[PDB]
């Protein structure tokens, strides 16, 4: 107060994130007719859904003939029954729908003989409800799908009228009395704080990759409206399942694609075997995301390394066409030249684990509004939504099938919009707010900047991030997990002895860089304290020492003579996790899976089997 | 220990009547990245992060990165450091740009010239799309190939100077381009109105052909190439 | 915000502030092909001020072309000096002429790869001397 | 649409390609008929030069109008100087022939 320049910004909705799901919810809002609001710390196309290599999934059927109740299938088995089927249900619905709108916008997809969209293989996907064989539903824009992608959403998004707050930093939300009011963000260019005021409010911030030392996510993937939700006393769902990718640089790691293995890339260990044979020789080397690196990383365990330091894997491309490369793959080609120094078509590429996406984030139902856990039950948080990576309508449960995050974006950002436009009309009052509000963020802007302590920022964030490098990797004991959790907290406790350098108020990177790491912590927190409750192995979340899928049923055998198990004592639900702010005390309930899809006639729900790909 | 020696451009707008003034830093390169961003991030994490910067990425696709290195427009991500010690490494901000602060260029200008231009498919029959998939042969997509790759960067307009001295009028190749890659492309209809916005001597035939856009491009594209293209379509268009 | 309402607020806000502008000539790492077209603006520059000083000479000076020369005669003809002065005027306008004709092929689409600037790049430099030596003792 | 600057460019290329098909053809054929077109496209395509390196470095409103009338008025005196020159003196194509043999 009276130090920052305040100034209100009156709108119908406004959407922070500037993404695929942030901008397909943007410009859909204003399609309906809403005067919109965007607030993104970044600028539109420097966001990361540029990133994405390998497609967006429909069930089109361009190369065979394809059904779009098999891509629901494969989703769910591949979210290892933690997966909400109703989520899945209208996703894998939109999927055709949802793509043949992008490529009418401008998308510059590949095309086949037929001159249709051009679909490959990727890991998970099956025709015939698992029986068929490797279905091609991968939609591509020849490895750079995402960045087409973006470019033609935002190419979309200048036809409409919609207000973008470009570089501006969203801190906290404006929340009063469990109702959401609007966001309160930082511009970047100035310093003055602006307080964004509107009925309805879309959270599509992604994913909160850099909580650990490697990842193939940006600087930028910090995960700040999944701990924006944290502060406000709201949920986060499945915090803990964390996406290790299989193939990524062991430099310094950054993706090639699981499209190389679609095409025809295969993995293989020091002493010469094809290792994708020992483990899942029913799918090959295009098993799902969970399988193939929990494989590599048991690769490592023997001593059975690819390199000097022995420690990582090669994936292959010595065999593949000469121009195949070169059409299907070429931005592989070349970050794979720039970084690894490796020629694609001469040498095998030095891949490792890594952490590539956020399976959690904010509690969602399918429409995209954020829900909260009201004595047991769920609850519809008003004017607030969530949707893509940030948000976890659990349309990836336990484990994310390759390229379905990119219909993620789309389907749920386009659901958003829909779900206020059909909410209310444009143009009903927007709920005013108490002049004090905002004061916890402002304060901590204020208190943050001027920070003299012992350790900086920098330290403070190296100090986390090789810590869940270490103790929350691919395999995890209840013996590390427990060590990392006191730990991470301690680490909370350092937020008090922060150092800052830059007292500006144009353009403060040391200070956002900060307040990004008190929303890192927070999504470090939860991830760590969630695991360690967690007893079972589903999808990413594999325990050494509870190996085994604790389910309702032993679904091995027939289901008849079994007792069903009480909810709390199996985990096959989502674990929904709290914070106090100022203690660091993480304390965790349960919500139980949605099994019933949108229309059991239309598409029939999967009851649970076992899965070894 | 090897330790490198990097000249980096500083200007802070908080500190009253500021000159802008070159500023000195050594780091070791044994527990350092090959590339320039890994020691601009070094610098920021250990010895003073005062230095405000553009980042993402790391992966050379997002183009925030983009800057000045010793005399040539390329992003920081991509391009490695010179292992001789006995040069020193200038960094530059993206040339005649107007500093935000410390290698940060305000890029409002070049992003409404992007805008101007309409980088949107437009059809006639606007009422059937969100149904059916428009058709394109792999001929027709391949016209689109070292065009569509087009990250934005910036390093392209900002290397042209005839976008230095007229920067206000003049698009420049990076915008120009991308007016290309939506005239080709076979699903566009609006193709000669296109050509019409350009029908003054600034807004296209401001270039003379110096180059400096092709020889600077991160991502290996050629820009100039489209810029005489365009020209040619330009005399040629009927009615 | 419209398309060139933002080109109006980044001018208003810039032009009156203390922002100030990166360097371009100053820092830019001088380039082949680069300051061969400052030469090319040159050798135009340099020729059409050439002309022009020829043709408003005929208008105020007085007397025929033939005597104009006789004055040239009158102060003693340089031994190489001639060939000096002879070759300061084909050089600036061979360069023109031949770099001209590379402009012009850049015009048609063909030759606009860098490999082919730096190729094309000095054949033009060097059919500018072999028609400079050439052509000032014809 | 109305194609005004895409015929400025094109009618400067096409003064360009006549330029080069001059200076061999007055070399070989020197005649009074070869100055009067070499004239005319020797000060046409020097008008249309300077006139884009005004538009390029000319900045303001005052200044532009000026740059233009103040060039416009030294190509006429080129051309009507030369022409000048073609008529009662020796020639373009003459007065190099002589400027040479010295
Ligand atoms: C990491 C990654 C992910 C990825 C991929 C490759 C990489 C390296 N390739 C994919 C692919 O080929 N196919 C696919 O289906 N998915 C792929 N992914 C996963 C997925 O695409 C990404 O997770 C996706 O980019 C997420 O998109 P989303 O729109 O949800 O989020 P974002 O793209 O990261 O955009 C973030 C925006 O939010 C704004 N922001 C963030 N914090 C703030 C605050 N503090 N204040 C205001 N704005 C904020 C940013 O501005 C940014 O624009
Ligand atoms: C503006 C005007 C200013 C002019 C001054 C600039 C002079 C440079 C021009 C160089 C051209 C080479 C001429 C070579 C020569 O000696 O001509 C041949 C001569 C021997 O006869 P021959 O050829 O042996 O006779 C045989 C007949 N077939 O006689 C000729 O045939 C005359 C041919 C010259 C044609 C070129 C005129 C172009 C002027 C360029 C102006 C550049 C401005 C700087
Ligand atoms: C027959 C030989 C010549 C050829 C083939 C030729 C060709 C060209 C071309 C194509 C250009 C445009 C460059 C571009 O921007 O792409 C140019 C520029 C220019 N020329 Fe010539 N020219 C010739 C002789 C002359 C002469 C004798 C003069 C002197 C009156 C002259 C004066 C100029 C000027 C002032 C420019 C402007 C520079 C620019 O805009 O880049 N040229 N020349
Ligand atoms: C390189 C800079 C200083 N010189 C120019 O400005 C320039 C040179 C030749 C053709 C067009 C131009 I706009
Ligand atoms: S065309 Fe190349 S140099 Fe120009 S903005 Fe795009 S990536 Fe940068
Ligand atoms: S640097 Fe230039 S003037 Fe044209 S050829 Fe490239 S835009
Ligand atoms: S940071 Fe993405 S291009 Fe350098």
């Amino acid at each position: 107060s009276t130090q920052y320049p305040v100034v209100d910004h009156e709108f119908d909705a406004v959407v922070v994130g500037a993404g695929g799901a942030g901008l397909r919810a943007a410009f859909g809002l204003s399609e309906a007719g809403f005067n919109t609001a965007c607030v993104t710390k970044l600028f539109p196309t420097r966001s990361h859904t540029v990133a994405a290599q390998g497609g967006i999934n429909a069930a089109l059927g361009n190369m065979e003939e394809d059904n779009w109740r098999w891509h629901f299938y494969d989703t769910v088995k591949g979210s290892d029954w933690l997966g909400d089927q109703d989520a899945i249900h209208y996703m894998t619905e939109q999927a055709p729908a949802s793509v043949v709108e992008l490529e009418n916008y401008g998308m510059p997809f590949s095309r086949t003989e037929d001159g249709k969209i051009y679909q490959r293989a990727f890991g998970g996907q099956s025709l015939k409800f698992g029986k068929g064989g490797q279905a091609h539903r991968c939609c591509c824009v020849a490895d750079r799908t995402g960045h087409s992608l973006l470019h033609t959403l935002y190419g979309r998004s200048l036809r409409y009228d919609t207000s973008y707050f470009v570089e501006y930093f969203a801190l906290d939300l404006l929340m009063e009395n469990g109702e959401c009011r609007g966001v309160i963000a930082l511009c970047i260019e100035d310093g003055s704080i602006h307080r964004i005021r509107a009925r309805n409010t879309v959270v599509a911030t992604g994913g909160y990759g850099r909580t650990y030392f490697s990842c193939t996510s940006a600087h930028t993937s910090t995960g700040d409206g999944t701990a924006m939700v944290t502060r406000a006393g709201l949920p986060c769902q499945d915090l803990e399942f964390v996406q290790f990718h299989p193939t990524g640089i062991y430099g310094a790691g950054c993706l090639i694609t699981e499209g190389c293995r679609g095409e025809g890339g295969i993995l293989i260990n020091s002493q010469g075997e094809r290792f994708m044979e020992r483990y899942a020789p029913v799918a090959k080397d295009l098993a799902s995301r969970d399988v193939v690196s929990r494989s590599m990383t048991l690769e490592i365990r023997e001593g059975r390394g690819c390199g000097p330091e022995k420690d990582h894997v090669y994936l292959q491309l010595h065999h593949l066409p000469p121009e195949q490369l070169a059409v299907r793959l070429p931005g592989i080609s070349e970050t794979a030249m720039i970084f690894a120094g490796v020629d694609v078509t001469k040498e095998p590429i030095p891949v490792l684990p890594t952490v590539h996406y956020n399976m959690g984030g904010i509690p969602t139902n399918y429409k995209g509004q954020v829900l909260r856990h009201v004595n047991g039950q769920d609850q519809v948080v008003p004017g607030l939504y969530a949707c893509g990576e940030a948000a976890c309508a659990s349309v990836h449960g336990a484990n994310r099938l390759g390229a379905n995050s990119l219909l993620d974006l789309v389907v749920f950002g386009r659901a958003c919009a829909l779900s206020i436009a059909e909410s209310c009309r444009p143009g009903d009052k927007v709920p005013s707010i108490k002049p004090n509000a905002g004061e916890e963020s402002v304060m901590n802007l204020d208190k943050l900047r001027f920070a003299n302590g012992t350790i900086r920022t920098s330290e403070l964030r190296l100090s986390m991030q090789k810590s869940m490098q270490s103790h929350a990797a691919v395999f995890r004991v209840g013996s590390v997990l427990q060590e990392g959790c006191e730990k991470i907290l301690r680490l909370y406790g350092d937020l008090q002895h922060l150092k800052t350098f830059d007292r500006g108020m144009v353009w403060n990177t040391d200070l956002v860089e900060t307040l990004e790491l008190q929303n890192l912590m927070l999504c470090a927190l939860q991830t760590i304290y969630g695991a360690e409750a967690r007893k079972e192995s589903r999808g990413a979340h594999a325990r050494e020492d509870f190996k085994e899928r604790v389910d309702e049923y032993d679904y091995s055998k027939p289901i008849q003579g079994q007792q069903k198990k009480p909810f709390q004592e199996h985990w096959r639900k989502h674990t929904l996790s709290y914070v106090d702010v100022k203690t660091g005390k993480v304390s965790l309930e349960y919500r139980p899976v949605i099994d019933k899809t949108l229309n059991e006639a239309d598409c029939a729900t999967v009851p649970p089997a076992i899965r070894s790909y | 220990p090897r330790i490198k020696k990097f000249a980096i451009y500083r200007w802070d707008p908080d500190k009253t009547g500021d000159k802008p003034h070159m500023q000195t830093y050594e780091i070791d390169l044994n527990n350092c990245g090959p590339m320039v961003l890994d020691a601009l991030i070094k610098i920021k994490n250990e010895i003073d992060s005062t230095l405000t910067f553009r980042r993402s990425c790391r992966e050379g696709i997002c183009g925030s990165c983009a800057m000045n290195i010793n005399g040539g427009n390329t992003l920081a991500c991509t391009r490695r450091i010179d292992t001789n010690l006995d040069k020193v490494s200038k960094i530059y901000p993206l040339p005649h740009m107007y500093v935000i602060k410390d290698l940060v260029p305000d890029l409002s200008n070049f992003y409404a010239q992007y805008k101007s231009i309409e980088p949107y498919l437009k059809k006639k029959d606007e009422s059937q799309e969100g149904k059916q998939q428009y058709l394109q042969s792999i001929e027709e997509r391949e016209k689109l190939d070292g065009l569509y790759e087009c990250i934005l960067c910036a390093c392209c307009s900002t290397s042209c100077p005839s976008y230095w001295w007229n920067g206000d009028k003049y698009l420049g190749p990076a915008v120009l381009m991308q007016a290309y890659r939506w005239m080709i492309d076979s699903r566009d209809d609006f193709t000669e109105e296109r050509l019409a916005k350009l029908q003054d001597p600034f807004s296209l035939y401001r270039c003379h052909t110096i180059m400096n856009c092709t020889g600077t491009c991160p991502k290996g594209l050629n820009p100039g190439k489209a810029i005489a293209e365009i020209k040619k379509m330009m005399a040629t268009y009927k009615e | 915000t419209t398309a060139k309402e933002e080109m109006e607020r980044f001018w208003n806000k810039n032009l009156g502030s203390n922002r100030p502008l990166s360097p371009h000539i100053t820092i830019y790492r001088w380039s082949l092909p680069m300051a061969m077209s400052i030469c090319h603006r040159g050798t135009g520059i340099a020729l059409s001020a050439g002309v022009s000083l020829f043709g408003l000479s005929a208008l105020l000076l007085p007397g025929n072309f033939e005597s104009h020369l006789e004055l040239v005669k009158s102060l003693c003809l340089g031994p190489t000096l001639i060939y000096t002065a002879k070759f300061g005027i084909v050089f600036p306008l061979m360069y023109h002429t031949w770099n001209g004709i590379r402009h012009l092929i850049w015009d048609l689409g063909k030759g606009l790869t860098i490999p082919q600037l730096t190729q094309s790049g000095v054949v033009v430099l060097i059919l500018t001397v072999l028609s400079s030596v050439g052509l000032a003792a014809m | 649409s109305s194609k005004a600057a895409s015929l400025h460019w094109t009618g400067e290329r096409v003064v360009s390609v006549l330029l080069l098909g001059l200076l061999p053809a007055a070399y070989l054929n020197p005649c009074s008929a070869m100055d009067y077109s070499l004239a005319a496209a020797l000060t046409l395509h020097g008008h249309w030069g300077i006139g884009q390196v005004v538009t390029d470095y000319v900045r303001g409103d005052a200044l532009q109008k000026a740059a233009k009338a103040g060039l416009l008025a030294l190509s006429a005196f080129t051309f009507a100087g030369l022409c000048y020159f073609n008529y009662h003196d020796v020639g373009i194509c003459k007065a190099v022939a002589m400027l040479w043999k010295l």
